[PDB]
């Protein structure tokens, strides 16, 4: 049970990380997807990670 | 898993094709019938090109 | 037969790659070619067949007529050479 | 004795490594674990084991299946089965009749716990679901472990002579066995066959 | 199952970023079905930029685990 | 009559006349067959129906 | 003697093309597979509809 | 159908109404927000019914086989 | 026309996955509303002005999610199984 | 409707639905080309309508069918000359882009050359 | 005499949900007092017809692509 | 009554249309149905790939390593994912897999599940999420006609084959690895029976 729960948590974390990174890249990249600032993308990803961490306990529940 | 991947591919293709075809919201016509197929083909070709470039060596 | 957007313009690519002072460059500029009409001129031109074929092949590679001419000329050279040697 | 077997699964199940690389010499006498279903046909080859007359028993083992029918609702086209001959063991001459047609060699392998695995494998095409919703797709899988062996050849001095017409066989002729059983994987069948090995019972 | 999940995630990311590049390059059109050379070049440039950004992100994350965990 | 019987009236069998008439009807049909249900008698709106052009040859 | 007239005609055609500035590939040119454009074999017939007529 | 389908329907409707209500102003929750959410839910349900009706009607009126009035 | 497809654990996991996707969507929506994703902002810092908007978003979601889900379930009034 | 009316309507719809049921049956060993698009179909129809509009006065005024047949035959030869090219290019066309290019060439060739030829021959007649 | 599976029913419901979401987003059908206006209803009808046509075309295209890759 | 053919055709056309309707109904249901084959029927001859052709043909076997190395995704070896976020999930007594996308995961789970393939009749499924079809026979009839189409109602085997083909196409056009391609070589021939008066070729 513990191993399955850990695997599910890891899958959720990886999916959330990838989705937030994609959202930041889509919102940041410009000029027909040819220019982007890596540091700004990282900052956006960190900010969205913080927001999702704060939102997860409120929304993700078993009821 | 593979079925899920294919379903996601198809759903994304449909969404991106419709958002372009139905931009004006006017009723579809027999020409729009083939315009949707054209957008789907372009989407598939773009995916092929992008994946090939990503998997290009070095 | 090839639509304008499907044409790769290999001849134009070769022309661009060619040097600055070239006979093809002069022809493009507008130099006109006239076949020799005297016996001496024809005899001199007789030895330029190989160069003309080579440059035409380089220009219009994959052209049906040029490729057929190259194949036929190579086969004829081989056949005549072997017959002469025999 | 080291007991370090290699599991032939995935793309290997369809293209065995030894067949793929023509390295039967290097792969010979190696423990290989396979999964699949046997065929009903059996082949007997005269042989003496422990000084007792008997017959080595060989059976087809379908290691992969491919489906090439896009008109599923119109015709039930047969699939392309990639299989290898596996030696089920040795039986005495007097007990040859005891060999049951389509006998249950090994109990079927337990179904996987993961639910996502209940799908046609991309390479082998098998589905380990105990009750597949599609009747045509239903298939039972069993797990076996054996040793890959090299096919024998004619040897008069060794008293190894085969009369195909009279049904007398003294050396394993993988080519003839594959031809008679009408197995698609003729090249691999001629390449090599597996000899099932089980722990001391 | 971990290898299968990793492969699935990789393919999903490939599809998602291919769709993103197509949308950003505007290769989706209804007039014809053939992507022109300019559009293909735009797609390749977008793929290259995505690859470079991911490489930089992975390198910096490996060098320093700045994530709050 | 569009194809007079005088072409082969000497024959009482009329086999050549039948062949000629069917050939002419089929030449007309190759032109007017696919529009029969759109702008001719086979239209759903029977009120504004037009006789099939090859009716007489048929 | 066999090839002189043919070579002269080919050269005259080439020179005329250069003078006209037609540097595009001529007719009856067949590129290799790499340069040959793939053919789209996916065709979706339009949905059938009863004619209003 | 499974109740997870209804749960997904509810999730979609809630996301749509949240976007409609807070996407423009993004202010603090108040009592009137409850009535706004109720109105949005009713409107979304009506729109879902209308679009479902039109979708089914069109895909049913699309010809499938030779007409048999018997 | 509900039917028995999944088991209890599978249904719970499906609900959890749906809630996770809803959380991602709400995260994106609130980020867009608070405008915390601009091309003129640098560093992994959150100003109090944006933190107030984030807190308002969190409070609104927490207050409204359960009520809206209950209302939608009541409106749908899906029939029982068996 | 009455029984007879229902039967007639059923007959009409069934006669119109031949394509609906013939679509399902397709042949494997077939040389399949990309159909011309609906927009290009409409453009070519409009070009033919323009040609008919140009031709209508002379043909209506003419009282002998022989002259009308001669004009029709000449214009048909001229149009078929380009129709052959259009069919050859469309069949070899490897994409809807090529099909549209061929159709555009065909319709422009009509609108210019066929219009000029029709005006010339009508003036001659 | 036709039979339908739960998976097909769920797929149809998913198509309906996708059409509803897209049409609501495009037509701003939520801007009312719980009653759809005539213009909103007309826009929703047009969007639903377009979605039906598009989903049929997309299903046919995916099926044909799969068949082509098959044979 | 003037029996001129053009005006006589007025009476003749309705009867001819009725006869054509009867004939076409017979032709569709029995003649064409039995004689014709749909969906480009053909005979397939398979061939095994021989060791002569298998020489240095499959240089890649672990597609997972290539996917990990070349895919545009963040490195999966990071240990942060173990406890990066916290969720309220419990009662996970069996292994569970995560499906991406917020709109296709439910469809994928339904496809995976076996109970979702139980056949149901219209009189049992005549209830849409919000609209009831039992009191809207016209809408119920439209729903029946919509589900009649085979594209929207296809068997699990057909769906599985379509998904397999799509996955094969994606893998081949992305990684350019031949292990995903078919090992068998197929030669396809149209063995059409021309000795039939119902269906003709072109």
């Amino acid at each position: 049970e513990d191993n399955y729960a850990a695997d599910v948590q890891r899958q959720f974390n990886r999916t959330a990380f990838d989705s937030l990174y994609k959202i930041c890249y889509n919102s940041l990249v410009q000029k027909n997807g040819s220019t982007i600032d890596f540091q700004k993308q990282i900052d956006c990803h960190q900010r969205l990670i913080q927001v999702f961490a704060k939102i997860a306990p409120i929304v993700v529940k078993v009821e | 898993m593979e079925q899920n991947t294919t379903q996601v591919f198809s759903d994304l293709a449909y969404k991106v094709c419709f958002k372009v075809i139905n931009d004006k919201n006017k009723p579809f016509v027999l020409h729009d019938e083939q315009r949707l197929a054209n957008c789907l083909t372009r989407y598939v070709e773009a995916f092929n090109v992008t994946s090939e470039y990503f998997f290009r060596e070095r | 037969m090839i639509l304008p957007h499907n044409n790769r313009q290999l001849a134009r690519q070769y022309f661009d790659s060619l040097p600055e002072n070239d006979i093809n460059r002069k022809y493009y500029e507008g130099l006109k070619y006239e076949t020799p009409k005297t016996f001496f001129g024809r005899f001199l031109n007789q030895f330029n067949i190989d160069a003309k074929l080579d440059t035409l092949s380089k220009f219009y590679t994959y052209q049906k007529t040029i490729r057929a001419t190259q194949a036929e000329l190579q086969e004829d050279r081989k056949s005549y050479l072997t017959n002469s040697l025999l | 004795a080291k007991d370090q077997p290699f599991d032939v699964d995935g793309f290997d199940a369809k293209v065995y490594p030894w067949v793929r690389e023509n390295n039967v010499n290097d792969w010979e006498y190696k423990l290989v674990k396979m999964r699949g279903y046997f065929k009903d046909q059996r082949f007997f080859v005269r042989r003496k084991r422990d000084g007792k007359e008997g017959f080595l028993v060989f059976a087809p083992f379908v290691t992969a299946v491919e489906r090439v029918n896009h008109r599923l609702k119109q015709k039930d086209l047969l699939p392309v089965e990639y299989s290898v001959f596996v030696n089920l063991g040795w039986v005495p001459v007097e007990n040859k009749k005891d060999v049951e047609l389509g006998g249950e060699v090994c109990p079927p392998m337990d179904a996987p716990t993961d639910s996502t695995l209940f799908v046609n494998d991309t390479f082998t095409g098998f589905n380990p679901d105990p009750a597949n919703p599609e009747d045509t797709e239903q298939v039972t899988l069993t797990e076996i472990t054996g040793i890959v062996r090299r096919g024998e050849q004619q040897d008069i001095l060794a008293r190894r002579r085969n009369w195909n017409k009279e049904g007398i066989y003294n050396w394993v002729d993988l080519d003839y066995m594959g031809k008679i059983f009408r197995l698609f994987n003729l090249d691999a069948i001629n390449t090599a066959y597996i000899e099932r090995v089980v722990p001391s019972f | 199952s971990d290898k299968r999940k990793i492969q699935h995630e990789g393919i999903i990311a490939l599809i998602n970023y291919s769709t993103l590049c197509a949308q950003k390059c505007d290769v989706l059109k209804g007039h014809d079905d053939k992507i022109t050379d300019t559009e293909e070049q735009c797609l390749r440039v977008c793929a290259e930029k995505i690859r470079q950004t991911f490489e930089f992100t992975n390198d910096i994350y490996l060098k320093n685990p700045n994530l709050t965990k | 009559t569009v194809v007079p019987t005088q072409t082969f009236y000497q024959m009482q069998d009329y086999y050549m006349l039948c062949g000629l008439r069917f050939e002419r009807w089929f030449r007309c049909d190759l032109v007017y067959h696919d529009q029969r249900h759109t702008k001719f008698d086979q239209v759903k709106n029977q009120k504004n129906y037009k006789t099939y052009p090859c009716y007489r040859e048929y | 003697q066999k090839y002189y007239t043919h070579m002269e005609h080919l050269w005259t055609v080439h020179v005329n093309r250069l003078n006209q500035k037609i540097l595009e590939d001529p007719l009856y040119t067949f590129y290799p597979q790499e340069l040959n454009v793939p053919k789209h074999n996916i065709i979706v017939p339009t949905i059938f509809r009863d004619t209003p007529q | 159908m499974d109740p997870v389908l209804g749960d997904v329907i509810a999730t979609r409707i809630y996301k749509a109404c949240f976007k409609h209500v807070y996407g423009k102003n993004m202010k603090a929750y108040s009592e009137k927000d409850e009535a706004k959410f109720d109105q949005c839910l009713t409107s979304y349900v009506e729109s879902y019914k209308s679009v479902t009706n039109h979708f089914i009607t069109y895909l049913g009126q699309l010809p499938k086989k030779g007409l048999s009035l018997d | 026309s509900t039917r028995k497809i999944f088991d209890s654990e599978e249904q719970s996991f499906i609900r959890l996955v749906d809630k996770f996707y809803l959380g991602l969507s709400l995260t994106k929506l609130c980020a867009q509303s608070c405008n915390l994703l601009r091309n003129d902002i640098s560093g992994s810092a959150l100003t109090q002005k944006e933190k107030d908007c984030l807190s308002i978003c969190y409070n609104n979601i927490e207050k409204t999610q359960s009520a809206f889900y209950a209302k939608v379930k009541t409106t749908m009034n899906l029939p029982a199984v068996e | 409707m009455d029984t007879i009316q229902k039967m007639n309507y059923e007959a009409t719809v069934n006669m119109g639905r031949q394509d609906l049921i013939t679509r399902e049956y397709t042949f494997y060993s077939d040389y399949e080309f990309i159909p011309i698009q609906e927009d290009r179909k409409q453009q070519m129809e409009d070009a033919l309508n323009n040609l008919h509009k140009i031709i209508h006065p002379t043909v209506t005024q003419l009282k002998k069918k022989a002259n009308v047949q001669e004009i029709q035959d000449r214009v048909f030869r001229k149009l078929q000359g380009w129709e052959g090219e259009l069919n050859t290019c469309v069949f070899s066309a490897k994409n809807v882009r090529d099909s549209n290019f061929c159709a555009d060439r065909f319709t422009n060739r009509i609108n210019t050359e066929g219009v000029e030829f029709v005006k010339q021959i009508l003036r001659e007649y | 005499d036709t039979e339908v599976s739960n998976h097909n029913y769920t797929q149809a419901v998913a198509y309906l949900n996708r059409a509803t979401s897209s049409c609501v987003k495009k037509c701003d059908s939520l801007n009312n007092n719980g009653s759809l206006s005539s213009k909103q209803e007309s826009c929703l009808k047009t969007c639903a017809e377009n979605h039906a046509i598009a989903t049929k075309i997309h299903a046919e295209y995916i099926r044909k692509l799969a068949e082509s890759k098959y044979l | 009554t003037f029996g001129e053919l053009q005006t006589a055709d007025d009476y003749l056309h309705v009867l001819q249309l009725r006869s054509q309707n009867k004939w076409v109904k017979n032709y569709w249901n029995r003649s064409l149905q039995e004689t014709g084959k749909t969906n480009k029927a053909h005979v397939i001859s398979p061939q095994e790939q021989l060791r002569l052709s298998l020489i240095n043909q499959y240089k890649s076997l672990n597609l997972s390593s290539s996917i990990k190395h070349n895919a545009p995704f963040i490195n999966r070896d990071l240990y942060v994912f173990d406890d990066l976020f916290s969720y309220n999930l419990g009662d996970i007594t069996t292994k569970k897999s995560l499906f991406n996308d917020k709109n296709s995961f439910l469809t994928s789970y339904s496809y995976l599940n076996n109970n979702s393939w139980n056949n149901n009749e219209f009189d049992l499924i005549d209830n849409l999420p919000f609209t009831t079809l039992f009191d809207n026979n016209d809408l119920f009839n439209n729903y029946k006609s919509f589900f009649q189409d085979s594209i929207f109602n296809s068997p699990k085997k057909q769906l599985s084959s379509d998904s397999k083909q799509l996955f094969k196409h994606i893998i081949y056009r992305s990684i350019k690895n031949n292990i995903i391609q078919d090992y068998t070589k197929l030669v396809k021939h149209e063995d059409f029976d021309e000795y039939s008066r119902w269906i003709k070729r072109s």
